[PDB]
RNA sequence: GGCCCCAUGGUGUAAUGGUUAGCACUCUGGACUUUGAAUCCAGCGAUCCGAGUUCAAAUCUCGGUGGGACCUCCA
């Protein structure tokens, strides 16, 4: 048996002496938590990030070191100091853990080697706090177009593979039509499993459209309301009649009457539907104050009788 | 008429269902088929394979994980299907004039078109009579049953039952298994050599076959043929420690023999399951707390899995004569589940227990076990008197999920090593101590100073099982809700890989494999040397 | 194609088990290997050859066990690779060209249950593509030399199908074809699938999608799917290959051109044939074989037509072991025996009878004879075991021989009999011309096992069992005269029993042995193989491995001997190889001609013939008469050979002074022949 | 249109103002590496919808909704 005491007091021998590479072998061995690297002493840590890359130098660790890393704090849940004399506390992490230590990593790994280091910069971009989907494919597509330089260079191909392994591949295609490029839609639609006779089509209709008509129909298309109303809104008055039917379907209202100013009459128009919406909803006092507002009078007294 | 109502009924049911997918909401079926079975008026419930066969393609592909019927099925990581072959005569009837005195069924039996110690009346013995055992039909026929049930098929093992298989003519054996293999593939090959080639070549991995035998038909030369085929355990059955009981029994071989039997096989690489029955003639109530002690204690028997089959009297044998007689009297049914719970008590850790009563119909006993859930009154019992069991298959993820509802949090590993059969074994494994919760485990062997074979002969250890638990998950799939694909299969064979070069002395490292495992250990860095995969060490 | 005028050279390509792929050249009678091509551990599974459009480079296209497609060009004297196409996850299995108009098309399926199409065709000629506002998959470009000059070429996809559940096993073009002179060139595809189905697609020109226009087969059932299926020459019927070996044939109608109708087509056992007999008036054959079946071939009569031709009418057992064995007892009842220790017993029911006499063209009173009267209807599988039980299966008129669809349920023979008494396996029967008498032998290694058995027909009762040899007994035979009974077996020996003379008419005769062999006096060094009588019940003529034949005689004078005479009565022949069949010819002619057929494990039949010597020479007894031909014999060993004995047709009223005499062959070659020989020959 | 009665699990049905609704058919899970369907043993699932009177209502008063009995009216 391996008991935990042990473990955990070489352990922090070794973290305390910044030897990582012991440690890191130690705990991948042992199945450890790796959140214990950075939790033990974040400051060493985030100063001292370049010798931790040269010690750990290999792909597959670091990535396995990100697809681990979790905000939660591990000495105070999992592995707690058995001596309760801790020195300090001293900086409270300003943000995200992950924000800091993706940016940090990825910094240098970029200025030490970007063609030696290529899958697991794409793996710090997608595993922040919000996935950015969008510059990953868009570096993927410049690495399609380009010759190498130094024989150490990753294939388009791999590439491919290695972010169809992180991310399902129709996901990846709403994502990519959300990006309004069609050259990044097809790249996905290449190993999608589909038949190009019923995109193809659809694909050329979408391209043969007004900009802002385009894309609230390509919003409309991935749900996303807000932009599609937003994008709807910014077009010719005809429209409006059905940007309003689609404020009323999804009860809109607040983000309409945001996007307009109080003087135009389209927000005459919108408040007097979200009075009426509310009318349905029996909130007879708010709706009526808010018709009086608008102007609505002889509703504010309909509503205000009411309650 | 009913059946429209119901077409109806299901029609909707999916609609809902996949409505509720569309816009992203979870949803409770049980709720949803008795108020859409209420609109249409019907006095039933739908079924969940009916609901499971009407999904369209897309739909298909995307909400079984919420549809599956009989989670168990593939709770241990692999799916399993049984064969069975032609109904023949044991080949001890020769030279001893008749045979075991217990077995039911048989080609000169009044159970019409049955296997030996088998009655026809049992599921897989209906499921190869109507295909008049032909292998091809039985596979097809049982993949097909496991798709229908919502079930992944990628990873198989198969099970041949019967009689004494290697006691067949040479050409029906190279029929079944190249039959077995070409079902699986799917080419048309002449015989084993090209089945196996095209097989290793397949997307649907066979993992290992389980063959059944006696222990005078496990030889070199029987060793080195199910070597060829693609086997990698063994079934053979003990039944008793006692060298009285199987001379009085006609069983027709001896206890040393099995002995003997084991340390070949377990030298050559195999996996040894061993069947036992309590409640045997001539042995009392205290003879088999001794028995099972001694099974367990003594270096000489030690398994690595067990079958508890408690003795069954059936019409038509001899020990239906001497319980006629007066002479023969079972145990009461408190005794048997005590002696039960004491015996599952004594289990090993490394130890893993597949069965533990027979599958006989009910009305077709004369005398014994009558119910049928001896394991969990067992278990409860050994509640009750305060003893638990520590086997493997009730200690693994998959099996502690369903009948408990717990998940690891702390996982360590941990090493056992001990001797048996004249051999240093080691049982490698990752585990939660708090909590007693297993999920991956290796064995480990030093070839000991009799081994025949060529490629393990001159400093040779050998792997002889590695396995992880819980779900299935499909060849170069990745769920982070589940267990396999996340890396423990490398540690245990980097951990195997310096036990066997720093302590044992050795300078290379055999595995015996299936197939799709042969890609797999191509991918580590092994190569291929006749039936094992090998590497070198120094 | 060249012009340098040639003797049509001939390309071909081809892939084997050995993970690599071979060319060749066929100029005249001279063949040549051009290249091999080796794919390391894999294999390929299919391939086709074609062209390139506009030019004379051929080009191959190999579909491989890596879901990869692999194209091959045929630059300078070598084929080099080009380009890879990807797309598929799973095996694949079959791939073809077809060329319409200027471009070139490729049909591919897999067992991902998909078909695709992808389109090759010329690339532009590097200007005139200005059109930038479009959305266009991206080409595979590969370029070639041609007489110093560079060609580019492009490969697209073009769509992807759906709608199979199980493997798809073939998928196939239409063939062109000329009417009036003008060649039409129509654009459809055929599928085949392992869920009992076939589907024939068509595209559709108002969209860019292709359509299913027919689906046909048969869903349901334990019989699975379909490995082949092809055209005919201008689309008329369509033909597909099961997975046991049945044939389907679909004929469209001429008016109606959404409709299909099964027809006739031939039919045969998919295994080994065991054994043949024939009616005892001749008008049918029975065979069984190792593949668990009973067959029944029969002629049938068309008015407008003057050819007679012969189809599979009946299937009267789907048993559940290995039939070895049959014998026959009356014209609508016959015994089998298979690998158990069990005889069965099986008769015919009603609708048969119907059926038979409407497709030869007999008369339903006459056929019956007024000897048949009531009896069973029909048959039908048991609930469980193995049996046949009367329906007293569907009443089912038909005028024209059936499908594979009748024949496999609505035409099975109930059973009325079962017979213990064995203590192995059965592996001989044989029955006397009177009727009333059986023999039975099984597998042994001792004496105790070996031992033949006696039974009755009208009461099935154990008569006396006739303990000798110490081997499995291979062949029996009752002499015409019906007083003698011949065995040989595996100890390289034989016996004759005689029947002893009784009145006694409410009691039943008795045999016991009459002649014997021991080691020495025995000629034949292996097994014996066959044996059978003379015509006149005289001499009897054994078959074994040691490649001769022999004639022992001067078995007659049954009336008074004082023990017997027994022994050689001819020399021994060199055959060639080892004899596994030996019959006789009933027929008499007042030159003495005892014509014997013998068979070899090559799938040989030679019509030999004997005389006798009469003198103390033994030379010029044996006569080479006629042998088969190499298109006209077997390919593995014959296993029996019985003459037409129309013991009913005593002298042939209705005949061309019988110019000709027939047998049937039968082999382990999957194989049922029948043989015509001249008379006046032989 | 008034005119008497009926309504509890998906279906057939039990129970008296208490201090928390029982059985059958159907359905789901385990013994089970010999089994969706068989055996044994566990489990999920209801007093239509409103007002209410009595300390307290599935239970008694009055309602709407459907249904059953009488003639409807009506065209
Ligand atoms: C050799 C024998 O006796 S049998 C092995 C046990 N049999 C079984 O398959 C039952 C369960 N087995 C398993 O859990 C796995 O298949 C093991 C034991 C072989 C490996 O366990 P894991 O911890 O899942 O392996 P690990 O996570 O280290 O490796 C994952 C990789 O193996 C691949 N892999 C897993 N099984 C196979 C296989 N049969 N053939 C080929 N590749 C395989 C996965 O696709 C994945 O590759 P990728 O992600 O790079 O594309
Ligand atoms: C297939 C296995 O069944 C067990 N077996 C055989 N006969 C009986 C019986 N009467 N009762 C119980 N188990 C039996 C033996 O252990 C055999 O190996
Ligand atoms: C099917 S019984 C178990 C296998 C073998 N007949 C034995 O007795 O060991
Ligand atoms: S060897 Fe096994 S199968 Fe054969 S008779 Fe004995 S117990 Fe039955
Ligand atoms: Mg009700
Ligand atoms: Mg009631
Ligand atoms: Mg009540
Ligand atoms: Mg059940």
């Amino acid at each position: 048996v391996h008991h935990r005491a042990l473990v955990l007091a070489q352990i922090r021998k070794w973290l305390d002496k910044l030897m990582f590479k012991e440690a890191f072998e130690c705990m991948r061995k042992l199945r450890i938590n790796l959140n214990l690297i950075y939790d033990h002493n974040p400051k060493v840590f985030l100063g001292n990030v370049e010798t931790f890359i040269k010690q750990i130098d290999s792909v597959n660790h670091i990535n396995l070191f990100f697809t681990e890393l979790k905000e939660e704090d591990v000495t105070k849940t999992m592995y707690p100091a058995p001596v309760t004399s801790s020195v300090y506390l001293s900086r409270d992490p300003d943000g995200n853990k992950i924000d800091l230590v993706c940016d940090a990593m990825r910094a240098v790994m970029e200025s030490i080697n970007p063609h030696k280091y290529c899958l697991s910069i794409l793996t710090s971009h997608v595993k922040k706090t919000t996935p950015e989907l969008e510059i990953v494919l868009q570096k993927v597509h410049e690495l399609q177009g380009n010759a190498p330089s130094d024989p150490d260079a990753v294939s388009a191909e791999e590439a491919l593979k290695y972010l169809l392994h992180l991310v399902d591949v129709n996901e990846l295609y709403d994502h990519s039509l959300g990006t309004y490029d069609f050259d990044l839609v097809l790249m996905v639609a290449e190993k999608s499993q589909k038949d190009p006779k019923e995109y193809l089509p659809f694909l050329n209709t979408l391209k043969k459209m007004e900009t802002n008509y385009q894309r609230f129909t390509i919003d409309k298309y991935l749900k996303r309301y807000e932009k599609a109303i937003g994008h709807l809104s910014k077009c010719g008055p005809e429209y409006f009649p059905e940007c309003l039917n689609l404020i009323k379907d999804k009860n809109l209202y607040n983000e309409a009457l945001k996007l307009y100013s109080p003087s135009s009459q389209q927000y005459q128009d919108i408040s007097i539907a979200y009075g009426e919406h509310l009318m349905q909803e029996h909130m007879y006092e708010p709706a009526g104050l808010m018709f009086a507002r608008c102007g609505a009078h002889e509703k504010a007294l309909s509503a205000f009788l009411t309650c | 008429s009913p059946a429209e109502l119901m077409m109806l009924t299901i029609g909707d049911v999916i609609k809902q269902l996949i409505e509720a997918h569309e816009q992203g909401k979870d949803i409770d079926l049980n709720k949803v088929k008795t108020k859409t079975a209420a609109k249409y008026g019907l006095s039933a419930q739908p079924r969940l394979v009916d609901i499971i066969a009407a999904v369209p393609p897309q739909y298909r592909k995307v909400l079984m994980p919420k549809l599956k019927a009989k989670p168990i099925r593939t709770a241990s990581g692999i799916a399993v299907v049984a064969v069975m072959c032609k109904p023949h005569r044991c080949p001890h009837i020769s030279f001893t004039g008749n045979i075991c005195v217990y077995c039911p069924g048989g080609p000169d039996s009044d159970f019409e078109y049955s296997t030996q110690s088998y009655t026809g009346y049992e599921p897989t013995s209906m499921r190869a009579i109507r295909a008049r055992y032909d292998p091809f039909l039985q596979t097809r026929h049982r993949i097909e049953q496991l798709k229908q049930l919502g079930h992944s098929v990628d990873k198989v093992e198969f099970i041949v039952m019967g009689g004494t298989f290697m006691a067949l003519p040479e050409e029906y054996r190279d029929y079944f298994i190249r039959n077995l293999h070409d079902a699986l593939s799917g080419h048309t090959s002449n015989n084993i050599y090209e089945a196996v080639k095209y097989s290793e070549r397949s997307l649907t991995k066979c993992i290992g076959i389980t063959i059944e035998t006696r222990p005078d038909y496990c030889m070199k030369r029987h060793l080195s043929d199910m070597l060829t085929y693609g086997c990698t355990r063994l079934e053979i059955g003990v039944q008793s420690v006692y060298e009285d009981v199987a001379r009085d029994t006609n069983r027709g071989h001896t206890v040393k023999a099995v002995c003997e039997s084991f340390h070949l096989a377990k030298d050559s690489g195999f996996k040894v399951v061993a069947h036992m029955m309590p409640d045997l003639p001539n042995v009392g109530l205290e003879r088999d707390i001794e028995q099972f002690t001694e099974f367990f204690e003594n270096p000489a028997f030690r398994p690595d899995g067990l079958k508890l089959y408690p003795t069954l009297v059936i019409r038509g044998t001899g020990l239906y004569e001497l319980w006629k007689s007066g002479r023969y009297k079972s145990y009461s049914p408190s005794d048997l589940v005590e002696l039960v719970a004491r015996i599952l008590a004594l289990v090993p850790p490394w130890t893993r227990v597949y069965r533990v009563q027979r599958d006989i119909p009910m009305p077709l006993v004369s005398s014994g076990v009558e119910h049928g859930n001896l394991r969990e009154l067992a278990l409860a019992r050994m509640k009750d008197l305060g003893i638990q069991c520590r086997d493997v298959r009730t200690r693994e993820v998959g099996i502690q999920e369903i009948h408990h509802k717990v998940r690891p949090y702390q996982v360590e590993l941990v090493r056992r090593d001990y001797v048996a059969n004249g051999g240093w074994e080691t049982f490698l494994s990752y585990e939660d101590p708090d909590q007693d919760i297993l999920i991956g485990l290796l064995r480990l062997r030093k070839c000991s100073e009799e081994t025949f074979r060529f490629e393990l002969g001159g400093g040779v250890s050998i792997v002889r099982e590695l396995h992880v638990y819980g779900s299935v998950v499909p060849v170069s799939s990745r769920d982070p809700t589940k267990f396999q694909h996340q890396g423990f299969g490398m540690l245990l064979m980097e951990e195997a890989e310096r036990i066997a070069r720093e302590e044992h002395g050795s300078g290379k490292i055999a595995v015996i494999s299936g197939v799709g495992t042969r890609n797999y250990y191509r991918k580590i860095g092994y190569r291929l040397q006749g039936p094992y995969m090998v590497k070198m060490l120094k | 194609r060249r012009t340098s005028d040639p003797a049509l050279c001939t390309l071909i390509v081809s892939a084997a088990a050995d993970s690599a792929v071979r060319l060749w050249s066929k100029k005249g009678p001279e063949v040549m290997c051009l290249q091999t091509l080796n794919f390391g551990n894999g294999f390929a599974l299919a391939l086709c050859l074609s062209f390139l459009p506009n030019t004379d480079v051929p080009i191959l296209a190999c579909g491989n066990d890596d879901c990869r497609i692999h194209i091959f060009a045929q630059q300078n004297d070598q084929f080099q690779k080009v380009l890879s196409l990807c797309g598929h996850e799973d095996w694949i299995r079959g791939v073809e060209w077809a060329a319409f108009g200027r471009d070139l098309f490729l049909a591919s399926c897999s067992q991902d249950c998909l078909i695709r199409i992808w389109k090759l065709y010329i690339k532009s000629t590097s200007l005139e593509t200005q059109d930038d506002d479009n959305i266009r998959l991206k080409e595979n470009t590969f370029t070639i030399e041609n007489e110093s000059v560079k060609i580019a070429f492009a490969v697209t996809l073009e769509t992807v199908l759906a709608g199979h559940e199980n493997w798809v096993n073939a998928v196939h073009w239409q063939p062109v074809f000329y009417k009036d002179g003008v060649l039409q060139q129509p654009v459809r595809l055929l599928s085949a699938s392992m869920d009992k189905t076939m589907i024939l697609w068509a595209p559709d020109e108002e969209s860019g999608v292709w359509l299913e226009q027919v689906r046909v087969g048969e869903v349901g059932g334990n019989t699975l799917g379909f490995y082949d299926c092809q055209f005919n020459e201008d689309g008329s019927m369509i033909i597909a290959h099961a997975f046991h070996g049945a044939l389907h044939l679909w004929k469209q109608n001429t008016v109606n051109p959404r409709e299909w109708t099964p027809e006739i087509v031939i039919s045969g056992h998919f295994d080994g044939v065991q054994d043949l007999v024939w009616d005892p008036e001749g008008e049918f054959i029975i065979t069984v074989g190792t593949d668990q079946t009973t067959r029944l071939f029969a002629p049938w009569k068309r008015k407008d037509q003057s050819q007679v031709t012969w189809h599979e009418i009946a299937r009267p057992q789907i048993h559940g072991y290995d039939l070895k064995c049959l014998a026959m007892i009356n014209r609508f009842q016959f015994v089998s025996g298979a690998d158990e220790k069990v005889l069965r017993v099986f008769s015919a029911p009603r609708n048969f009878v119907e059926n038979f006499c409407a497709i030869t063209g007999q008369s339903l009173n006459h056929v019956l004879c007024n000897q048949d009267s009531d009896l069973p209807e029909g048959a039908t599988v048991p609930a469980l075991g193995l049996s046949n039980k009367a329906v007293f299966f569907q009443p089912s008129i038909l005028t024209e021989p059936p499908t594979e669809d009748h024949l496999l349920q609505n035409t099975l023979w109930p059973e009325v009999q079962k017979l213990y008494g064995h203590g192995y396996e059965i592996f001989c029967v044989t029955c006397n011309s009177s009727k009333t008498l059986l023999a039975s032998a099984c597998k042994a290694a001792k004496k105790e096992h070996a031992a033949i058995i006696l039974w009755n027909t009208t009461s099935w009762k154990q008569v006396q069992n006739l303990v000798f040899h110490s081997l499995t007994v291979t062949q029996m035979a009752f002499s015409p005269n019906e007083k003698f009974l011949l065995a040989v077996s595996r100890d390289r020996t034989w016996s004759l029993w005689k029947k002893q003379d009784t009145i006694s008419p409410e009691f039943e005769p008795v045999f016991s042995l009459f002649a014997f062999t021991n080691k020495i006096t025995s000629v034949h060094s292996r097994i014996i193989w066959s044996c059978d009588w003379s015509p006149d019940s005289k001499y009897f003529f054994t078959g074994s491995r040691d490649k001769k034949v022999v004639v022992w005689g001067e078995c007659d004078s049954t009336d008074d001997c004082i023990e017997h005479n027994i022994g050689p009565c001819s020399s021994v022949l060199d055959v060639g190889g080892a004899v596994t069949a030996v019959s006789v010819c009933p027929v008499l002619h007042p030159s003495q001609r005892y014509v014997v057929a013998v068979g070899l494990e090559c799938g040989k039949i030679c019509l030999y013939t004997w005389k006798k010597t009469d003198q103390v020479p033994e030379i010029n007894d044996w006569t080479h008469c006629v042998e088969t031909s190499q298109s006209q014999s077997h390919t593995l060993a014959i296993r029996k050979l019985c003459w037409k004995n129309c013991s009913g047709k005593t002298e042939q009223k209705e005949a061309e002074g019988a110019e000709w005499l027939h047998f049937a062959s039968c082999g382990e070659d999957h194989t049922v022949k029948i043989h015509r020989v001249n008379k006046c020959a032989l």
